[PDB]
């Protein structure tokens, strides 16, 4: 229902969006809630310590998982924008959600009186129960509109001062006409706001201050203010006012039943996910988090220096694109004309502005002294990490109109080059993981008229296929036709590159992928 | 990134005279509008069309996946 | 400066503090024109903006508002100085401090005058009424 890209902050990740907050331990070993704005849900995550509490002695680490993300937003919006002072009357929506909770204990600790809205008796009983200070006068119900009555009704038709509103459509308008005069409006949802509903500004004849309120900019900007909140809530925490949730707590290994059960929309205070069980000890110092199976996906360092010949080529470019996407901070792109065309240009500006540090090169590799100068180029930059061989030259035709010329050029790219890579990678490059080259499915299949191509091709998989046996990486990947950039019709980049993905991680050593006409 | 589709435009203004006026022929016979965006003050200016305030919400793929 | 300066009677001022802020920009808005103006203000305000209305036309007719604009942190204000003198008296006196600490300080600097003699109330109210008056 929610576009990933919706969340504030570039990410790009397309993935380990499903997170805000946790409670685990410190490099240290000392016990810490956090709070994050995105990839929360991971057995590690990190953050900078400006959003990290310290879990007092009383709490156990499964009751702080619930306090960061609901207290934050609710001192963010009554104490630092509503500027709520004790006696004031407010109205607080959803008060079985955790946001709701965490509002109303704020509130009767100033000595407000609470307007609540539930949604069923069960979740009124257990308001009941959590905190006495409330009467049976303070409840509505959240499904429908009569709130605005029984509001209206026992402020003596004066409203209320603040409306911590989270409700969409015709209710938003009926928590509107609440309002007091100098009132204070706390809109926290984002559906209304997303669908530029309008807004009769006549309310604001009465004197309104009309908010909008997410917390979610803090988190990427405006660092100055965010101590505020932080101070506000250790102090909560220190005075007692901060008071754990409820929770259920389900395993890691059944974290799609969490999800079936938030779905389901019948919880009552917080939906917790052990990663970990807690420890008796109070500061383990320990090593590392244990050890779990996970789908394999492919990632790079920082200090790892990346080479692709031909990177400047369409499929170069998407390919480059997909690394800097996994963390690669150091290319190398190969091109015997270099940067031509406006595209190119295009993409290594913008690589360029990211901060990664892209290098454009003349090395043919074709020749022994020109692979060793490129990987010293490479080293320059950063140990060897991977290296891609993506170049190709295409002299077609029947072997009618063939001639050695037109196989030498041909081989000169993919097979001598393949070659001179090898040797100069097993001289100089020790750190070096992955040994990628592309192959056509004419090496396996044969299509007619690219002799020479396929002879290049079926070079390349003996190369590879050596490399692996003798424990180095190696691998040649046998694409079809490519789309975007035989009876195989065209494959699109993403599915390529999704392909990719999943071949770097598996064992074996010539893999190939087309897409089957009709 | 990813594909995204007007949802709101604030203001379009189109005035044919204008736009008339403002063509201008290529060397082949084709005829061509210059066109400025400038993404500062919202406004995409083209010949005679003036279009500000443009919206764009991400659309979620169709994820037909066609090819497998 | 010289380049702090726009145009009142049409929506231009728009443009002028887009382009000379950056794109980014006010981060506090205090407005007293009509509906168009009203809406060209509104999209000047920058995130974690604020919005001062003080003008009643717009609010006296209703008009409708955009709501979109609070996906930014935008706070919007109504400003009526009216309801200190019916109560709040309380919270008058903050102003009231704030108006004698201004004087005190020499921030508060008087405007400048045209006087009227009494018999000539009615040539007052009509040279008001033109409006070519500064101060
Ligand atoms: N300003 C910001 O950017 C922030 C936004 N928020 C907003 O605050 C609100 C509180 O969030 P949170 O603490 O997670 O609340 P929960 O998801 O725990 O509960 C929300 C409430 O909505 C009602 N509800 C009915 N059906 C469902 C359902 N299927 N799933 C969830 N709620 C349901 C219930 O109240 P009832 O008993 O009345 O039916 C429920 O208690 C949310 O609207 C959230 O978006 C939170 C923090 C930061
Ligand atoms: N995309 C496809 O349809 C398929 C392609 N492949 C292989 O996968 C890769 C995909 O790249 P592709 O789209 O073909 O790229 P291009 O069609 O753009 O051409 C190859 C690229 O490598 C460069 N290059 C070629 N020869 C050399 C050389 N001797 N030294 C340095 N750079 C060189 C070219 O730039 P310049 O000309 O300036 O050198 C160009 O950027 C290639 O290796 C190709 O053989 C196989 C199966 C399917």
């Amino acid at each position: 229902k929610l576009s990933p890209d919706a969340i504030p902050g570039k990410w790009t990740s397309q993935d380990s969006l499903l997170g805000m907050e946790f409670s685990g331990r410190d490099a240290s070993g000392k016990r810490v809630m956090g709070l994050v704005p995105a990839k929360g849900l991971a057995t590690s995550v990190l953050l900078s310590p400006d959003f990290l509490w310290d879990v007092p002695s009383n709490w156990t680490l499964e009751e702080a998982a619930s306090v960061p993300v609901v207290y934050s937003t609710a001192y963010y919006a009554l104490v630092v924008r509503g500027r709520v002072r004790p006696g004031e009357t407010l109205l607080i929506h959803s008060g079985s959600g955790g946001v709701g909770q965490a509002a109303i204990a704020i509130a009767l600790s100033l000595g407000c009186r609470v307007f609540t809205t539930v949604g069923s008796a069960e979740k009124r009983a257990y308001l009941q129960a959590r905190f006495p200070q409330l009467d049976s006068t303070s409840f509505a119900n959240s499904r429908d509109t009569s709130f605005e009555q029984h509001v209206l009704w026992h402020t003596g038709g004066k409203g209320v001062d603040l409306v911590l509103n989270s409700l969409a459509e015709e209710k938003l308008q009926a928590s509107v006409r609440c309002l007091a005069t100098h009132g204070r409006f706390l809109e926290i949802g984002k559906f209304d706001l997303s669908q530029n509903h309008p807004l009769g500004m006549a309310i604001f004849l009465k004197n309104v201050t009309f908010h909008g309120v997410l917390l979610d900019a803090f988190f990427n900007e405006s660092s100055a203010d965010w101590r505020e909140v932080w101070a506000l809530v250790q102090a909560g925490i220190r005075d007692g006012v901060v008071r754990p949730l409820k929770c259920t707590v389900f395993h890691g290994a059944q974290v799609e039943d969490a999800f079936r059960y938030m779905a389901q929309g019948k919880h009552i205070g917080k939906v917790v996910v052990q990663v970990l069980a807690e420890e008796p000890e109070a500061v383990l110092k320990g090593a590392k988090p244990k050890l779990m199976s996970a789908i394999s996906k492919t990632f790079c360092p920082a200090h790892k220096s990346y080479i692709i010949a031909g990177g400047l080529g369409g499929f170069g470019l998407e390919l480059a694109q997909w690394l800097i996407q996994r963390g690669v901070q150091k290319l190398v792109l190969t091109s015997r004309s270099g940067i031509r065309t406006g595209y190119q240009a295009k993409q290594v500006r913008r690589w360029r502005r990211q901060g990664v540090q892209v290098q454009v090169s003349t090395s043919n590799i074709s020749s022994l002294e020109g692979a060793r100068g490129l990987i010293a180029e490479a080293a320059q930059l950063g140990p060897v990490g991977g290296v891609f061989n993506l170049a190709v030259v295409l002299r077609d035709g029947l072997l009618e109109n063939q001639t050695p010329e037109f196989f030498q050029d041909v081989c000169k790219p993919k097979y001598s080059g393949t070659l001179n890579l090898d040797r100069v990678t097993r001289e100089a490059c020790p750190e070096l993981d992955y040994f990628v080259v592309f192959s056509s499915v004419s090496c396996g299949r044969g299509n007619a008229g690219q002799s020479n191509y396929g002879f290049a091709n079926s070079a390349m998989e003996r190369i590879c296929e050596k490399r692996r046996h003798e424990g180095l990486p190696g691998l040649a990947v046998q694409w079809g036709a490519i789309g975007d950039v035989s009876g195989t019709l065209p494959q699109r980049m993403a599915s390529c590159l999704e392909v990719l993905d999943l071949f770097l991680n598996q064992p074996h050593m010539v893999l190939s992928s087309f897409v089957l006409a009709e | 990134h990813g594909l995204y589709l007007p949802t709101r435009v604030t203001a379009i203004h189109i005035d044919p005279a204008t736009h008339r006026q403002k063509l201008y022929t290529l060397q082949d016979k084709a005829q061509v509008a210059d066109v400025v965006v400038s993404r500062w003050l919202r406004v995409t200016v083209a010949g005679g069309v003036h279009i500000s305030g443009l919206h764009t919400e991400s659309a979620p793929r169709r994820q037909q996946e066609q090819q497998v």
